[PDB]
């Protein structure tokens, strides 16, 4: 089609007007004194959220090249949202001031290769200060502190989250799931368990709980499906022959052997129970390689060349306890070798590298928390949808939070660090003039996040900022409180791979958004 | 750009109606050889109902068939509110014609003339191996995964009723990947959501999608409003012919809107085109071209075609004067030509009438046995 | 699609104008002075109404932003009706009248966040005042004056309501159903009943009702489907001798083996009757498993490993009764034991307190009721059909407040308990001066529902709340007489659980409504 | 569908200005020191061509009259392409110059049958003349 195409000055403009539309739109929900915004969809009610990258997602304009300014920023807080998961709004921020000052020093007369220059040098040096600022963050108290201030304010989902940390470890899966009460609740689920249950109701013996408990039982695993009782004979003789209980986990059990195996259970002769295997397709066999190897057992595939008629006692797993209910299978207390657990988690955590969607990287980590370790669901509690989408959102933020500061560490909060930063590469110097010059529009462009905070809380930012710049070391502004303080000590932390992140992608898209020239779009 | 195409289950009662429609040709045709049918059927809550004009020297009791057919798609329960055999099916078809002694007599067969008056179009891309537009033929595919599922029975809680849209962007008029994938489906009240979008994607949705266009970007949407349990000809109305668009090409190619099901190969709105598409899918095998599309004309009344244009987008490694020629003296676009030597004077038609008229390779009107002698002749 | 953006105040007046659109279309049938309220149908005629949700769920204006607006009000009356089934137009004039003062609080320069706060505060503590001021609803007279005052002033329905629910007990089913005559009808079942009828109309013996009646007979429960003969030989012979009848329960039974039961009724050798089994799947099987405790049978299954043939006596279950129609079956006074019919029900209701859905959960009760208790089926009657429409409709809501009564309790009705609970949290305070005014608004907002009565009835609104609050206890206002006296002696009845949820529900939507700073949506 | 009549003089200028145009568009494209025609085509880029024929296939006018004209002058072009290869543009402009000139004489009042017969009297004379004038090569 037809293209309309503008030069200089006026494409810079355009560009301009975009970005600020854009910047404002997301800026009013910063910090802890900011306001949430209203999205109108189509299919149902409006949902209300508080971030930025929510708020990001859904702005386009009616002009061609406003709307590419708008979608040019708007990666900054798609990126900041993959990488991170949080800092989105003070990218943006961030980005926002480095396109206006940039924009203005190339106004002035300078070309803009040398800018970029400078404002890559001056973040490269900020990311080194960055991290020689860092300090780690071990004890709960600090993840505490980390998931409130990442939450609104919110203590008790910090709490919980620190708790569950604490609970589940290191190597484990927390996950967060709307609930159905008026208040958020934690359950925890200690050792391995799948969503199979019993595939007869006559195999329960303990009805007062609707539960059939085994006591070091046998674990038997097939992955052929079964129609005829043929194939088993030798292994349950066998096990009759010894009397303590066996575990049948095929893909599905048809009928006729089910007729046997329940006439069996209920004369009194042999205990067993039948579950299907859970799962499907190559997780499936995955997963049942991943019980064979904790219950010390070997697994019968018939493509393998193995058969089930063949199988003896060294074929069969051993676990101390077996709960199974209508829903669920649990496997309490193996008997398997530990070298080969950390052969298959270490296997399974260089498979995760490997994967692109990040579905995959969620279904072979909890496939790792399965095999060693635990997992923990929160269920947010809210009485009215929208409020409980907000609070899973804010939970979500919390517990994306929390991981980053345990694994780089935490930084005083409330926009200081980077003032710090700024402070301390007070004596940058570039190659040409314009180079200084862009390691100045850098430096004075990490100072907005502070700003804007103050700004949202109804104050003059300017004197707060002097104020903080006077002190050193982690003297901060708390906005909730409107007095000054030492940040630490007061609770507001910050993590320092948010930051860096932050940082990095505001520079990267706004060092190439300033260079542009000219634009060519379709007629309206 | 940002294409996106949508197919639909055999369940639905639009494609109930036309495979039954499909099926009563089928037994007319095996027979009578020679006979003559426009048929149309409307399905509704427990009532269906058929009709049409159907001239032929045999009988047919149109009951049998329906039970026979409507138990294939599955619909054996109430529970969805349509069972094939507690329903009821009504007759309202003219089994006799006035005309059937007048117009006996035939001066040549090989002379027939058409009896409409239009325009039909073919098309043909090689972006797939069946040659055929990208995005109709797998959401076709998707479809069939599900019913092959379903029928297996490792999916035993699946409904019938499924439909699929999917997504695909080029750039630079090639596919470079896969945007969003959306398969909505009814299942049973058993299961509950969450295991619901598991087995479907990672069984259907996965081993069908090439695995190399999927990259991060690909969003998978499942069951969008979150309960899909409702669902058969109790919550929408049947009829027979309202989504040809989504049966021939999906949107890819102009279409002259004639219905498909339930018409004799004597009337020119479906034969003719299938021809167009075989005469296409020839001459694009060949690799004369990239794309290319028949316009053939044909006046009611009237026994030569008007007019015959091939068009190809400017991809043509020959003047469109010389792929004019070579159509016109190795293809005949007689009325009754394409008729004798397309063949398709056969019960055939029951498998046609659901997942697209054209992209399958047994069909007779989608052999490529003639693309080794235009090469030739054009080389 | 291109987007508008709106920014503070524009936004908020936007939204305010949709909410008061709104909420004036849905607060003119408060009370029993309210009027009725027409909604067009494009399939059919149009319906008059009075519910709340009905005329809440088809407002929808054009303007996109105060559309916005009414679809996040329009959530408050959803989930009212659909947690309690009454007291929806007292939650949405709440939510108006809370989001009219937050408005005017905000607009003052207040912080949104810390007014939220406030209100959720003091809707907490009113919550525990309610649950305190709650006093017990057993009696039969406290049920109908509940239902009387549910079904704008209805005697009739009421003391129908509790007739039905004497009748049928404390756990059993009552639904309402389109009548045929004039006047109301009641219907209740005694016994155990299932919707299934006779396979062949060949079993009839009785043409003065078209239907069999079996005295004292045996019941043999099969489930699998019955196709040969050759099985039914030995219990039929062993039925012969004894002379009673039989009636035969099985998934379904083919037309060869009909043909000789047929005979041999005619012949009177054995007076035998079929049915099919009802439902279908997991259910059947467990719903047959119950009419077999109930008639003191076991059931003749093949998953469990035992055969038909070698069925006796003892596998028969007994009855005084059983009757068939064309239609049902009932079963009259089975035989069995009451400590297994407890411990069945027992189960069933501990897998009750189990089901996450409300879909999963009707049948379970509809379980319960069928094996102790029984099932009532209410008629309503009305000359043309508009008028039984809204009849079914004051009926439903009467049962629905009838049942919430019955679980939780009674306060003084007419908007008199709340206005109790605002002024003894007179003295409640919160962090700051926000949250304090949050606390204020709240507690002034809670009085809205007397004072839309009042104006509904056609006096000064003020002259009577004062009023109300000068007195204590259960000092009130009665609409219907215009006079004012004790609110329990009058028999103006609200449950305490309706009330709560109304609460609740609109100050969670409009708390969080209050927090809006800016709005987008497409363009007209 | 509904038809338009024209009689006489205003047909005939008409077809004149439909013949002028596809001649004038034509005949810059004549001789050593012609220059080109740039065809612009709807799928791909434009092509640069100096054949008459090539021009001349392409020349479609909004006017119906002065289409009907410049289709019917097309055919000499189109006929001397496919008889031997060259002379299209010399054709076009000997066709040109004849329609003119007889144009011309109708309207001074002349029977056009006569003048056609006098005009192929004269050609069938030409063409011995100049195979009269051949020399082998
Ligand atoms: N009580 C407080 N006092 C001062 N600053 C705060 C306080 N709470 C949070 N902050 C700062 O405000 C910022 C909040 O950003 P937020 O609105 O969560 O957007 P995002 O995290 O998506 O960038 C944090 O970086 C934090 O440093
Ligand atoms: N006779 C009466 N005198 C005073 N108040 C009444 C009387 N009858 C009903 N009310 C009050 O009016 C309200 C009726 O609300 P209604 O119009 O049924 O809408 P909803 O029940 O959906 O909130 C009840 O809460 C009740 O307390
Ligand atoms: F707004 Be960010 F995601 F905290
Ligand atoms: F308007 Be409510 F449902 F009584
Ligand atoms: F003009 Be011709 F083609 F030389
Ligand atoms: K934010
Ligand atoms: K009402
Ligand atoms: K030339
Ligand atoms: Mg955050
Ligand atoms: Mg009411």
């Amino acid at each position: 089609a037809a293209k309309d195409v503008k030069f200089g000055n006026d494409a810079r403009v355009k560009m301009l007007r975009g970005v600020n539309v854009l910047a404002d739109a997301v800026k009013v929900t910063l910090g802890p004194k900011g306001r949430n915004v209203v999205l109108d969809k189509s299919f149902g009610a409006p949902t209300i959220t508080k971030d930025g990258v929510s708020v990001a997602r859904e702005i386009e304009l009616e002009d061609k090249f406003e709307n590419m300014g708008a979608q040019m920023v708007k990666e900054v807080a798609s990126k900041a949202n993959d990488a991170a998961g949080d800092g989105t709004t003070t990218a943006t921020v961030l980005a926002q001031a480095i396109i206006t000052e940039g924009l203005k020093a190339v106004a002035a007369g300078m070309n803009p290769m040398d800018l970029k220059r400078g404002i890559d040098k001056a973040v490269t040096a900020a990311v080194e200060e960055l991290k020689a600022l860092s300090v780690p963050c071990s004890d709960s108290k600090a993840i505490a502190q980390v998931g409130t201030i990442s939450a609104n304010s919110d203590e008790t989902v910090g709490k919980l989250i620190a708790e569950a940390m604490d609970k589940v470890g290191k190597e484990g899966v927390i996950t967060v799931e709307d609930g159905t009460g008026l208040q958020d609740e934690l359950d925890v689920v200690e050792g391995m368990q799948f969503d199979r249950g019993y595939l007869s109701p006559y195999f329960i013996n303990k009805p007062e709980t609707g539960a059939v408990e085994l006591e070091s039982p046998f674990i038997l695993l097939a992955d052929k499906k079964i129609s005829n009782i043929r194939e088993m004979l030798p292994v349950l003789e066998a096990v009759a022959k010894a009397g303590k209980p066996l575990l049948i986990i095929a893909e599905d059990v048809e009928g006729e052997a089910l007729a046997t195996l329940v006439v069996n259970t209920m004369r009194g002769i042999v205990k067993v129970a039948a579950v299907k295997a859970p799962g499907f397709g190559d997780r499936r066999k995955a997963m049942l390689q991943d019980i064979a190897t904790l219950t010390g057992g070997t697994v019968i595939s018939e493509e393998i060349g193995m058969e089930l008629e063949k199988a003896t006692l060294e074929d069969l797993g051993q676990a101390k306890r077996v709960v199974i209910n209508k829903d669920t299978t649990t496997i309490i207390d193996g008997v398997g070798e530990e070298a080969a657990i950390q052969g298959r988690v270490a296997q399974i955590r260089q498979q995760i590298e490997e994967a692109t969607s990040d579905y995959d990287r969620e279904k072979l980590q909890e496939r790792v928390a399965k095999l060693a370790g635990g997992v923990a669901v929160i269920k947010v509690g809210a009485a009215t949808e929208v409020e409980m989408k907000e609070k899973k959102a804010r939970v979500e933020d919390a517990l994306h939070a929390t991981r980053a500061a345990v694994e780089e560490g935490v930084v005083a909060g409330g926009g200081v660090a980077l003032i710090r930063v700024a402070s301390k590469l007070a004596d940058l110097r570039g190659q040409n003039e314009d180079q200084n010059v862009g390691i100045k529009v850098a430096l004075r462009a990490m100072e907005a996040p502070l700003r804007q905070i103050v700004l949202n809380c109804g104050e003059e930012p300017s004197v707060v900022a002097n104020t903080v710049k006077g002190g050193d070391g982690n003297y901060g502004y708390n906005a909730a409180t409107e007095e000054y303080g030492n940040m630490i000590d007061m609770g507001i932390l910050d993590p320092t791979k948010v930051t860096r992140s932050a940082l990095q992608y505001a520079a990267s898209v706004a060092g190439l958004m300033i260079t542009t020239e000219c634009m060519v779009t379709d007629l309206p | 750009h940002l294409f996106t195409s949508e197919s639909v289950s055999e369940g639905h009662p639009d494609k109930i109606a036309d495979q039954i429609s499909d099926a009563v040709l089928d037994a007319i045709l095996e027979q009578d050889p020679k006979a003559r049918v426009a048929c149309e059927t409307y399905v509704k809550t427990g009532m269906v109902l058929v009709g049409g004009e159907i001239t032929t020297s045999a009988w047919v009791d149109i009951e049998e068939i329906t039970r026979n057919t409507v138990r294939e798609i599955g619909y054996v329960h109430s529970d969805m509110g349509f069972d094939a055999n507690s329903c009821a099916v009504l007759s309202a078809i003219g089994k006799q014609s006035p005309d059937i002694n007048q117009g006996v007599d035939r001066a040549d067969p090989l002379e027939q003339g058409a009896g409409d008056q239009g325009l039909m179009f073919g098309y043909a891309t090689n972006e797939t191996d069946v040659l055929m537009p990208a995005p109709i033929t797998y959401a076709h595919r998707l479809v069939q995964r599900q019913a092959e599922v379903r029928k297996n029975g490792t999916l035993p809680w699946l409904r019938p009723d499924a439909k699929s849209q999917v997504t695909f962007q080029y750039d630079d008029g090639k596919i470079v990947g896969i945007d969003a994938v959306v398969l909505s489906t009814q299942h049973s009240e058993e299961i509950d959501q969450k295991s619901l979008q598991e087995a479907v994607m990672e069984e259907i949705i996965k081993p069908i999608l090439p695995a190399e266009w999927l990259t991060s970007a690909t969003k998978f949407f499942i069951n969008p409003t979150g309960r899909f349990v409702i669902g058969g000809p109790m919550g929408d109305c049947g009829l027979t012919g309202r989504k040809i668009i989504v049966d021939t090409y999906g949107g890819m190619a102009r279409h002259g809107g004639g219905a498909f099901s339930g018409k004799d190969p004597s009337k020119v709105d479906r034969s003719a085109a299938y021809a167009a598409r075989y005469v296409a899918k020839n001459i694009v095998a060949a690799g004369l071209a990239d794309r290319c599309e028949i316009q053939v004309s044909y006046a009611i009344g009237v026994a030569e075609p008007t007019s015959i244009m091939v068009e190809t987008f400017g991809t043509e490694k020959v003047p469109s004067e010389q792929l004019t020629l070579l159509v016109r003296e190795f293809f005949d676009l007689r009325p009754y030509g394409l008729i004798q030597m397309l063949d398709l004077l056969h019960p055939i038609y029951k498998e046609t009438a659901a997942y697209g008229h054209f992209g399958r390779e047994h069909f007779p009107w989608e052999k490529t046995d003639k693309a080794q002698l235009l090469r030739d002749a054009a080389g």
